[PDB]
DNA sequence: CCCTGGAGAATCCCGGTGCCGAGGCCGCTCAATTGGTCGTAGACAGCTCTAGCACCGCTTAAACGCACGTACGCGCTGTCCCCCGCGTTTTAACCGCCAAGGGGATTACTCCC
């Protein structure tokens, strides 16, 4: 089966593998498990922000996620605000 | 100084034991 | 070796080998192995001139690291292009205010 | 910028 | 307790001191327990009265 | 264009695991760090509408409706 | 003279120096200082006493403790300059927590 | 150890910092913030000591922590 | 110490300086700058080991003649007398080849 | 030409979380830019850390250590939770 | 263990031959060399990431992007000299 | 528009100005000026005076790493 | 030399909407100078990006990259 | 009161003695470019494309000055708190002291050649 389906997730690993092979430094290369873990983390964070923004839109009775809802969710979860200030 | 890279090279199971500073003790007491 | 062919003091074959090991991009033009070496020699040469005059200022033949700090902190451009590094054996340049001293 | 304060100092 | 370079030092302290330095007899006094039986019994009797 | 992208992802999902000596994580891995609190997937929390914002900053028609309409709803 | 001495003692005499000039001379002498100032051994004592909380058997090196000492010693000095400039910006030649908090909230603590 | 940087040490550090008069209620907060900074840097150092779970901390670890902490240092 | 040394460099204001066994260890920089015609090491049992810090500090002092006084010369260690002869030996000169 | 991005995948993730609500244009652009920034920062940190460890054995531990050291405790710990479960499900 | 000690000594004799050195200065200058090199290379790579790419011009334009023009003109001149010498 | 034209065409003439990177400049400078103005206001009210005098913003910008 | 042609009443209105009970001409001049300096210090990297973009027309990608570099 | 002498003395720079330090000398030793090919990808034409330039010109709403008019930073004042330097007192590392293990080996023993 597909490796992404094997992981039991939604995010695809191959894209991150391609975009991470760019970060290879000569004799130094990266593995597939690292890309799978990165995809898991990215899917988790995107699911969290999507849930927060969708709940914020439901508060506004909007069926479409708004960037203002995104920043309000970031403000509510101070960890997200600290992360976005750090990154 | 005898590093831990030999264990990593012999067995690929765990390659975290790569570099040590005082495990050899040659760097500090030889 | 590489220095004689390039006609440059700082070795570039080792530097170019390090750059190749870096693999910063798929397209790595290898026609200029000494460009970064050239700019670093120019920077270090002007820094060395500043440090040398600073060391000769206080009858110091050997460059004390304080002289290096004074050399790298006495120029607006040098502090502008980097000013967030704390060098060993510190000590800011002397300063005083119009209110503390008559 | 050709010279600015590169030689006077 | 492998080390013994000073293992005779406590013996020397014992011989010279005569346990008037290792542990002296104190001024004996009884226990000073303070919780008291009636610590949590004044409220009930006050309410009852 | 998502079909070809998904096929490429599936094809590339096997090349990266055999790029030399990897032996990833020694077939073992630490469990949930600290304590397990991720829930099923998310937290399941919402936010309010009224001065709750003024409570939030004390606890620490975007670009007009024409632009609200301008942002096209995404179709898969 | 406490006791037997070179003849008559008390040569110290009342020679108190008023502040300001003494303060100026000591800051002038301190500015040219470039080496380490605080005692290093209590520093390593405290840093080891605050390292086992993460884990024990971490071990250390002289280069490490030296680098942490250099990092902490070369960072708070700029804080001192900023606090002093904020202090003499107002009519307070002495230092109070107001201007140090001011410096914290202008240097981007977060 | 709370009293690592003792009162005379903080006083001479402040005098090196060019202050006319130093009040007697200023060293506590400075000590608190420098202890917070020290805790942060030692936490980072112990994190990258376990990057390869090395059983020793060296200058490389602390320079890593400080160079990604934003307060870059030199002399090495 | 500074006040005493103030009137010590230029003139012959003294002949004997009363110095303890441990004072010379920290004040060696001022001590070695002055050539001493004679020194005496009373109670030579104070210094007995060649690796001792006092041994290194006092070995290289510039002088012409040396003399050590003790209540009793040490025994149980021939290295003590060997080191005493070494301290009476020193061959270090300006040319470094005598 | 052709462009590659995470439209369908992020939409699927939202549908799993909030099926009724979608994603708007500039909100998607913001999310894609942020996720690209996070990926690039994690990848660069992992590469430089592996170079620092002087060993070419880049595992999920590299990305894990990056996530610890660039992101505060809450999001990092929950991400490592779900990633551990996903990895042990795949393995 | 290829360091820049010989190169540093050469540039010392070129600039101020009469001037000596400490025992820790060479580490500082080597750190300057390699850290400037790697940061400039990283900026060049991040600039070339957007443009499709699968040399002298890239290094020169990366230098001119961020590093000050007062030094950038000299950098470009010396790079042109170096590439001409290499082609010579 | 004329400001960015005069500061862009002086360094190099023949600089076509598309609508893109024009309102973005306005938004960026608006955010920057809002942040700087808030910093100056808080610095002024720290000095227990609503008025602004030049060394206040001078020191504020110095602590901005200028 | 249009750089001196910036209308002072613009700064007057900006200060009035920003508050403050005492906004002298010195404040206007200094804020104008720092705004011009910041505009120059961002347009320099913008135009360098355009030069190292193989393009001669200003586009939003250049300013996006400039602000990302500047934060 | 300004000015003069009268002394502690910072600084200058020189001594004056002790040392460790850059680099050369011997040893060797790892890779840069030649030498060429595989492919490849980035600029040379070709087509085009797309909203920017500048234009048309009323029209409110910035420019923009001015008199009432008073708010408070700062000029002075008084009112008055605790920083700072001289004399004391209590920790603190360091040099040794003492003596029972430390440990690779080869050189008597005895088992191998
Ligand atoms: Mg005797």
């Amino acid at each position: 089966q597909s490796s992404s389906a094997r992981a039991g997730l939604q995010f695809p690993v191959g894209r991150i593998k391609r975009y991470l092979k760019r970060h290879a430094t000569g004799r130094t290369r990266v593995g597939s498990k690292a890309a799978i873990y990165l995809t898991a983390v990215l899917e988790y964070l995107t699911a969290e922000v999507l849930e927060l923004a969708g709940n914020a839109a439901k508060d506004l009775k909007v069926k479409r996620i708004t960037p203002r809802h995104l920043q309000l969710a970031i403000r509510g979860d101070d960890e997200l605000d600290s992360l976005i200030r750090a990154t | 100084f005898g590093k831990g890279e030999e264990s990593d090279g012999d067995l690929d199971l765990d390659d975290s034991e790569d570099f040590t500073v005082n495990s050899s003790s040659v760097e500090g007491e030889e | 070796s590489r220095s004689a062919k390039a006609g440059l003091t700082f070795p570039v074959g080792r530097v170019h080998r390090l750059l190749r090991r870096g693999n910063y991009a798929q397209r790595i033009g290898s026609g200029a192995p000494v460009y970064l070496t050239a700019v670093l020699e120019y920077l270090a040469a002007e820094i060395l001139e500043l440090a040398g005059n600073a060391a000769r200022d206080n009858k110091k033949t050997r460059i004390i690291p304080r002289h290096l700090q004074l050399a790298i902190r006495n120029d607006d451009e040098l502090n502008k292009l980097l000013g967030n590094v704390t060098i060993a054996q510190g000590g800011v340049l002397p300063n005083i205010h119009q209110n503390l001293l008559p | 910028r050709r010279t600015s304060k590169r030689s006077s100092v | 307790n492998f080390m013994s370079i000073v293992n005779c030092l406590m013996q020397l302290r014992k011989v010279c001191n005569h346990p008037n330095l290792f542990e002296v007899r104190p001024i004996l006094t009884s226990f000073v327990l303070e919780h008291c039986v009636a610590s949590d019994y004044k409220d009930v009797e006050r309410t009852l009265l | 264009e998502d079909s070809e992208s998904d096929m490429d992802d599936a094809k590339l999902d096997a090349l990266m695991g055999n790029e030399g000596e990897e032996e990833e994580d020694d077939l073992a891995e630490i469990d949930t760090c600290n304590i397990i609190t991720s829930g099923r997937r998310t937290r399941g929390k919402v936010i309010d509408y009224k001065k709750t914002a003024e409570e939030l900053d004390k606890k620490e028609e975007k670009e007009e409706d024409d632009e609200d309409e301008e942002d096209d709803d995404f179709k898969e | 003279a406490r006791k037997s001495a070179p003849s008559t003692g008390g040569v110290k005499k009342p020679h108190r120096y008023k502040p300001g000039t003494v303060a100026l001379r000591e800051i002038r002498r301190f500015q040219k200082s470039t080496e380490l100032l605080i005692r290093k051994l209590p520093f390593q004592r405290l840093v080891r006493e605050i390292a086992q909380d993460f884990k024990t058997d971490l071990r250390f090196q002289s280069s490490a403790i030296g680098a942490l000492q250099e990092s902490v010693e070369a960072y708070l000095v700029s804080l001192f300059e900023d606090t002093n400039l904020a202090a003499i910006h107002a009519k307070r030649v002495t230092i109070m927590p107001k201007e140090i908090q001011l410096a914290r909230r202008l240097r981007g603590e977060r | 150890n709370i009293q690592g940087i003792t009162k005379p040490a903080i006083r001479r550090l402040a005098r090196r910092g060019g202050v006319k008069r130093i009040s007697g209620l200023i060293y506590e907060e400075v000590r608190a913030v420098l202890k917070s900074f020290l805790e942060s840097v030692i936490r980072d150092s112990v994190t990258y000591t376990e990057h390869a779970k090395r059983k020793t901390v060296t200058s490389l670890d602390v320079v890593y922590a400080l160079k990604r902490q934003g307060r870059t240092l030199y002399g090495f | 110490r500074k006040e005493k040394r103030k009137g010590w460099n230029k003139p012959d204001a003294f002949h004997v300086c009363i110095v303890s066994y441990q004072l010379v260890v920290q004040d060696q920089h001022s001590f070695k700058r002055k050539r001493w015609q004679y020194m005496v090491l009373d109670e030579a049992h104070n210094i007995k080991n060649f690796r001792s810090t006092r041994w290194q500090a006092l070995l290289n002092f510039n002088t012409q003649r040396r003399l050590l006084l003790t209540g009793t010369p040490l025994q149980n260690n021939l290295a003590e007398l060997w080191s005493l002869l070494y301290f009476l030996m020193p061959q270090t000169v300006i040319d470094g080849k005598k | 030409a052709r462009k590659e991005t995470y439209s369908s995948y992020i939409y699927k993730v939202l549908k799993q979380t909030h099926p009724d609500t979608g994603i708007s244009q500039k909100s998607m652009s913001i999310l894609n830019s942020f996720v690209n920034d996070i990926f690039e920062r994690i990848a660069t940190e992992a590469s430089k850390l592996a170079a620092y460890n002087k060993k070419s054995t880049i595992s999920a531990r590299e990305i894990q250590t990056a996530v610890r050291l660039i992101l505060p405790g809450e999001l990092a710990k929950h991400a490592v939770c779900e990633g551990t479960r996903a990895v042990t499900k795949y393995s």
